[PDB]
């Protein structure tokens, strides 16, 4: 019927990229990278959020199947939400897309796009299409943050806090292999347990079970706080690695 | 496994020939060379490179995997040409749309006259239709392109929808653009004639009215070849446009624009006195001006007329005979 | 695009109704024959007809009907089109110039409406105060007959009965009066209405509603000196009037539908009945006057008079002459006579109009090696059947071959200096536990005979039950001389087979010429049959000998010999044999991409293939391969009922809906799918229903005949008896003629006032359109018939184009040679 598109973390240590030759460390960079890319490119073009993460989404899959040495990653992110766009009924056209993404890459970057940028990019689609399994369809954590946080009733201000917290917590998390290990329901838990943790805020007293200390099984049922943990750990580590800090 | 779409190749069907022509490209029925089930195969061409893969075929790809309902049709893989081996660059090969094969489409069973629909043919027909309407009514997702050609029946009388090539998803808190005019003009919806641009899902049920009329005329209600004059037609029958039938008709871009000839009366009752009450009820609801007015899928599906239709008998339809040869 | 030109060879025959009144006189008795799109007006004679008028009309004629209002010194006559076209027409005569008057017209179609079954109706009440119309379902239509109504503007009744069978206006009511048969589920009752044209609305009618018989048929409105109607079944015929009820069930009657109905006596003692196996019968009001004066109906009796032939309509004239007008058979003059001859009949027939019957198949054959090219017809239908063979000598000599038994296909034979003919007859089940046939026909009065011993389905084990009465149909192959007409053998099928197709041809390297035929099985309860014999026969020294047999799993619909194989269609799937040297079939390959196969044509190593709602599809036998491809395919729906193949690109087509359509390839090969889309360039209204179109000319060539402009020649058959020609033209000849017809549409007066351009629009019920690529022959044809200033104002600033002179006047004298070459060749 339809695909199984999560892998488990020791999983990660045998891509294609890392079979290679690639060290994790790289294939992490390379993974942040184009992610990034692809949200600068579309932000640029005015796209929709979900239209950014569902290339981000085709982006990470794509290279689960393939290896960053024989497929330019800034082309395949390009690709991404050229299809990306198609599928969110947000389209743009080709062109355009390599248009920014020329503003944004220098020169050397701009490399990978060959002679003919709009050509690489529209040859991949096939591959793109044949790869993803033609599971076009993508939900992202933040239908579910949104979901999750309507049931919250109790201090307007510090449920909006929380929000935006986890919503900027989502975003940095398409620059990670989450999206490829844990569905995007128990992402959106776990921002909201994260920003719950980093407030200093007790999530179960606004849920209508005020005495159901795990807040969680009531929106996402089977999640032991192991997960929520692991994730949790992944996201801050990008911003303990990078010079940012949690937003707060 | 099974959910490995797009590597299969074609070759496991052996192609018995085109069945029509699809607007992003021709479609063949074919026989499954493993099981023997007949499937039509949809011909999906890339090779244009204007936009790369067609739009409307990726509506069908994403909504019809999402969309499981016996009155709807099931895309059931997507297979490939043989491809160029190594060279993906060179490989300007087609993608194939594998549906379920069905025996007859609603406007070529019409149009031979052979076909003679009863009463109960017809509960059994608009029960399906609508009982999968209404699923993608409720997954929020409207067809946008309701017509006698996209209906699809197999002789056993099931129905299945078919053409989701124009399918968009709607949302109520967010009013959003979307394209002008959808349905074709016979079975346009009068907002669309009027350009609401915003419109609801009460766009399909307009056009499911206009077939539920046409299965009892054996002839299409409303057809004509401008906008205006079908906006007349529908004017003369279901009451032309005003502001007591349809309060925010004034706000329609095209109100003061598009007028009919005068302001008609509703007759609709009156010119199908010959369709039965239980019937005419709904075609009345159906076929109502407001689109806030008009009734839904659902409150069409908890009918008089269709409540009590049994789905267990799906009345086969009149077949033509050697006699009728 | 496609240019083509079409003509009418013989006008339809079949009679479709006929009216007598005193329509071109108030002193003459006249007789008004309807044949399709053609009105006859004749005068009754004390010894036959004598011809006044005829004129055609741009239309089917689907009403007919003679009313004379108050004020008027003779009758009106009013027509309905089957397209919904109304008028009255008036009979003026100046000296010698007879024409007709349209009076009052108007088109009475409804946006929205359900055909109904039985077909339109239309009745006039008799004090001529309106006409009624039941076109649709639910509906009745009221045209009040006011002096104002010019435009015949019109209204619609609610009616609660949605199935009505008949309907008529009573005689001797207070108010307009309508009797009328209806059926809902609990069987066919009789009930009546008042109409009111103050109110616009039905009031309670005269009398009450009352069960009658199941299959309740006709509708006979009595006269005033009875008054009340008489209901015309299957078993019984009753009279109702109020309190009033007889009922009358004599067995005789039980054999044979009943079908028409006509008046002798204008105070309705006697009624003229005919039945389907053409006996024709008295039906006799009996009188019984009380003390108080008043007139009553004592009873009803049924006397037999003799056999005319099956009879669409039924006219008394006068003294004892009585018109038949039959669509199956030739129509006929026949006295009745007081005393009977001494087989007992008191029927004599007069005079015999030929009528081509329904034409089932037809062939062209040049029997006295004339070059001309003669043709034989299968017509007519069970005792009326026969074969016609038509010959150009200016009039066409058409030979008579009487068969009382219905032909279905005709294929000819060289070798055999003779005919292979299919023809079936009907036999009842018999208290024999058989079959006995009503009369002796030829497939019994064949000099040899034959029936077939297969026991390819002898295994059965599928039980058909037999009740005493049931009609079954029994199907032979015919051997018949080509100089003689003589029956030499006749092959009787197998029990339950019908034989649907039929050709003859040599095989293979198989010199010996064969007659083969493709069967069906076809049993009650099948609705596709399942079963088939393709059977191989050589006709050889008087006898028939059967040479090979294949079991099919289906209907063999149509076959045609294809370079040295048999193509056969067998239900979806059509299929190609090959003939080995062991003298058997052999399946070589098939296509199945078809819902039913049911027609099938061939040029070169292209085949046409014809479905029942496919249209047409274009195949391709690929011999490299050794099997077929599709090469294109007409998407349209449309219902077929014949095809053919005018050259390699164009392909005719004829719609159920008596409409004509022609396909080309799209010839321009960018994509492949335009390529394999058959693009209709060709629309048009015939009017006719065409089953045969048979590639052929009767016109005698001596190899003098100057070259017409036209190219090609396919005949065609119907089934009004209407012989038609279809032809290409240059696309130069067409625009000339094409824009001539625009020009005379102008000139010509329409009886009715009927558009032309309508007319000939293409006419499906949901779908309409203009006609394109087609020039109306028959309207370039009357060119010749309008006075000298009509033929100079239609020439007037018309210019040639693309010639030896790129822009060319035209003169009345240059038009009048031109239309003369056209008319060369039927
Ligand atoms: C006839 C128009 C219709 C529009 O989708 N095409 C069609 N028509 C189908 N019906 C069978 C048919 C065969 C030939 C002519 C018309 C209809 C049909 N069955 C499966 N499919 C797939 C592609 C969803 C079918 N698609």
């Amino acid at each position: 019927t339809k695909p199984c598109w999560y892998w488990d973390k020791k999983d990660l240590a045998h891509t294609p990229s890392q079979l290679e030759g690639l060290d994790p460390a790289t294939e992490a960079r390379y993974r942040r990278e184009g992610a990034r890319f692809i949200f600068d490119v579309g932000t640029r073009l005015g796209l929709h959020y979900d239209t950014l993460a569902t290339g981000i989404i085709y982006f990470h899959r794509f290279y689960m199947f393939h290896s960053f040495k024989q497929f330019p990653r800034y082309v395949t992110g390009a690709c991404c939400l050229f299809l990306a766009g198609k599928v969110e009924e947000t389209p743009k056209k080709c062109k355009d897309i390599i248009k920014t993404a020329r503003s944004l890459l220098n020169d050397v970057q701009f490399g990978q796009f060959g002679d003919d940028p709009k050509e690489e990019v529209m040859v991949l689609e096939r591959i793109l299409l044949q790869t993803i399994k033609f599971d076009l369809q993508v939900e992202h954590p933040y239908q579910f943050l949104l979901k999750y946080a309507k049931q919250l009733k109790g201090d307007k201000n510090k449920i909006q806090k929380l929000v935006q917290m986890a919503w900027t917590f989502v975003n940095d998390s398409l620059c990670t292999t989450l999206s490829l290990q844990w569905e995007p329901e128990i992402i959106a838990v776990a921002v909201m347990y994260l920003a719950g943790r980093l407030c200093k805020f007790e999530i179960q007293e606004w849920t209508s079970k005020p005495m159901y200390r795990r807040w969680w099984e009531q929106f996402v049922q089977d999640v032991p706080v192991d997960v929520l943990e692991d994730i949790c750990h992944q996201i801050l580590d990008l911003y303990s690695q990078g010079k940012q800090q949690m937003p707060h | 496994t099974e959910s490995d779409w797009g590597k299969r190749c074609v070759d496991k069907f052996d192609i018995i020939g085109i069945i029509g022509e699809g607007t992003y490209g021709q479609v063949y029925k074919a026989k499954d060379k493993d099981t023997g089930e007949l499937v039509a195969l949809k011909k999906v061409r890339l090779d244009n490179e204007k936009e790369g893969f067609p739009i409307t075929a990726i509506r069908e790809i994403k909504i019809l995997r999402q969309l499981i309902h016996r009155s709807v049709v099931n895309m059931k893989e997507i297979v490939t040409d043989k491809q160029d081996a190594l060279d993906f660059k060179k490989d300007k090969g087609a993608f194939y749309l594998v549906f379920e094969y069905m025996d007859h489409d609603l406007m070529g069973l019409l149009e031979s006259g052979l076909v003679h629909f009863s009463e109960d043919h017809i509960k059994s027909f608009m029960k399906q239709l609508m009982e999968g309407l209404e699923y993608c009514h409720k997954k929020n997702f409207l067809h946008r392109d309701i017509k006698c050609s996209n209906i699809l029946l197999n002789n056993s009388g099931q129905i299945k929808l078919a053409d989701f090539g124009l399918a968009r998803l709607y949302n109520s808190e967010e009013s959003r653009p979307y394209t002008n005019k959808v349905i074709t003009l016979w079975y346009r919806p009068p907002e669309l004639l009027l350009g609401e641009e915003r419109y609801t899902p009460a766009i399909d049920v307009w056009s499911c009215g206009c077939i539920l009329g046409e299965l009892f005329t054996k002839k299409p209600i409303f057809q004509a070849n401008l906008e205006l004059a079908q906006l007349e037609l529908i004017s003369r029958l279901c009451g032309s446009p005003c502001p007591a039938v349809w309060p925010d008709v004034i706000r329609l871009p095209y109100f003061n624009t598009m007028k009919p000839k005068k302001q008609y009366r509703r007759r609709l009752r009156e010119e199908f006195s010959f369709i039965p009450s239980a019937a005419l009820d709904l075609l009345d609801h159906m076929l109502t001006l407001d689109p806030s007015k008009r009734c839904t899928a659902e409150q069409t599906l908890q009918s008089d007329f269709l409540k009590d239709v049994e789905l267990s008998k799906m009345a086969p339809p009149d077949l033509p005979h050697w006699q009728d040869c | 695009m496609s240019y083509n030109y079409v003509v009418t060879a013989q006008k339809p025959t079949a009679v479709n109704g006929c009216v007598t009144g005193h329509f071109t006189s108030a002193e003459d008795l006249n007789l008004l024959i309807a044949k399709n799109t053609r009105l006859e007006i004749y005068v009754v004679t004390a010894e036959g007809l004598r011809p006044v008028k005829e004129v055609g009309m741009y239309g089917k004629i689907a009403v007919m009907e003679l009313f004379r209002p108050k004020g008027e010194s003779k009758d009106l006559l009013f027509i309905l089109t089957a397209k919904y076209n109304a008028c009255i027409l008036e009979y003026k005569q100046s000296g010698e110039s007879i024409d007709i008057i349209t009076r009052a017209h108007g088109n009475v179609q409804d946006r929205i409406g359900r055909p109904s079954e039985t077909g339109i109706i239309g009745i006039i009440d008799p004090e001529c105060r309106m006409i009624g119309l039941r076109l649709y379902d639910g509906l009745f239509k009221v045209i009040p007959l006011d002096r104002d109504n010019k435009e015949l503007k019109a209204f619609n009744i609610r009616l609660e009965e949605l199935h009505v069978i008949d309907v008529k206006f009573l005689y001797g009511c207070q108010a307009p009066t309508i009797c009328f048969v209806y059926q809902d589920p609990q069987g066919r009752h009789v009930k009546t209405y008042e109409v009111s044209l103050r109110e616009k609305e039905f009031n309670k009618g005269p009398w009450k509603q009352e069960n009658v018989e199941a299959e309740a048929s006709m509708v006979i409105a009595v006269p005033e000196p009875f008054g009340g109607a008489i209901i015309i079944g299957q078993e019984s015929i009753t009279y109702h009037n109020g309190d009033k009820y007889l009922a009358i069930a004599p067995p005789i009657i039980k054999q044979s539908t009943i079908v028409c109905h006509n008046r002798v006596d204008p105070n309705g003692s006697r009624y003229l009945l005919g039945d389907m196996e053409g006996r024709l019968f008295m039906l006799l009001l009996e009188k019984e006057e009380q003390m108080d004066g008043t007139v009553t109906l004592k009873d009803l009796r049924v006397e037999l008079l003799g056999e005319t032939s099956i009879a669409e309509c039924l006219t008394y004239l006068d003294n004892g002459v009585v018109f038949v007008g039959s669509r199956l058979g030739d129509s006929q003059l026949v006295k009745l006579n007081v005393d009977s001859n001494e087989q007992g009949s008191y029927v004599v027939a007069m005079e015999t109009f030929t009528n081509l019957g329904p034409i089932v198949d037809m062939c062209v054959v040049d029997l006295e090696r004339q070059g001309q090219g003669q043709l034989v017809t299968c017509s007519g239908a069970f005792k009326e059947g026969s074969l016609r063979i038509i010959r150009n000598g200016q009039k066409l000599h058409i030979r008579t071959v009487p068969l009382y038994e219905s032909p279905r296909k005709i294929c000819y034979q060289e070798v055999s200096q003779c005919f292979g003919v299919l023809s079936s007859r009907i036999e009842v089940q018999d208290t024999s536990g058989g079959t006995t046939a009503l009369r002796p026909s030829a497939s019994t009065q064949a000099l040899s005979s034959s029936v077939s011993s297969s026991k390819l389905f002898s295994s059965s084990t599928a039980p058909h039950e037999t009740s005493f009465g049931e009609e079954v149909e029994v199907h032979n192959l015919l051997i018949i001389d080509q100089h003689t007409f003589e029956v030499l053998h006749a092959h009787q099928f197998l029990q339950n087979e019908y034989a649907l197709s039929l050709v003859s041809c040599k095989l293979g390297k198989d010199p010996n010429t064969y007659f083969i035929v493709g069967t069906a099985m076809v049993y009650p309860e099948e609705a596709e049959p399942k079963q088939g014999r393709i059977v191989v026969f050589q006709y050889s020294d008087g006898k028939l000998q059967t040479v090979a047999e294949k079991e099919v799993k289906g209907a063999v619909y149509s076959m045609v010999e294809f370079n040295g194989k048999l193509l056969a269609s067998i239900n979806s799937t059509v299929r190609l044999y090959e003939w080995t040297t062991e003298k058997e079939l052999r399946t070589e390959c098939n296509h199945y991409n078809n819902i039913m196969a049911l027609y099938l044509k061939t040029k070169g190593d292209f085949i046409l293939v014809g479905d029942l709602m496919r249209s047409v599809l274009l195949l391709a036998y690929k011999p490299m391969e050794g099997n077929f491809e599709e090469i294109a395919r007409d998407f349209n729906p449309n219902w077929m009922s014949a095809v053919e193949i005018l050259d390699d690109d164009n392909f005719l087509g004829a719609e159920n809906a008596f409409n004509l359509f022609v396909c080309q390839k799209d010839s321009a090969a960018t994509t492949d799918e335009e390529r394999q889309h058959l693009q209709e360039v060709g629309l048009f209204h015939l009017g006719e229903f065409v089953n045969v179109f048979c590639h052929g000319s009767l016109v005698m060539q001596n190899l003098g005949e100057t070259s017409t402009p036209t190219q090609g020649s396919v005949l065609f058959g119907t089934v009004n008896g209407m012989i038609g020609l279809v032809t290409s033209l240059s696309e130069s000849w067409y625009n000339l003629l094409l824009d001539m017809q625009n020009r005379l549409n102008k000139v010509i007066k329409s009886v009715g006032k009927i558009e032309h351009s309508f007319w000939r629009s293409f006419h499906t019920e949901r779908k309409t359109e203009p006609a394109t690529g087609f020039i109306d022959g028959d309207l370039i044809e009357s060119f010749l018939d309008i006075s000298r200033p009509k033929m100079q104002e239609v020439v007037a600033n018309l210019q040639y184009d693309d010639g030896s002179g790129m822009k060319r006047e035209a003169t009345a004298d240059d038009l009048i040679k031109v239309v003369e070459e056209l008319t060369r060749i039927h």
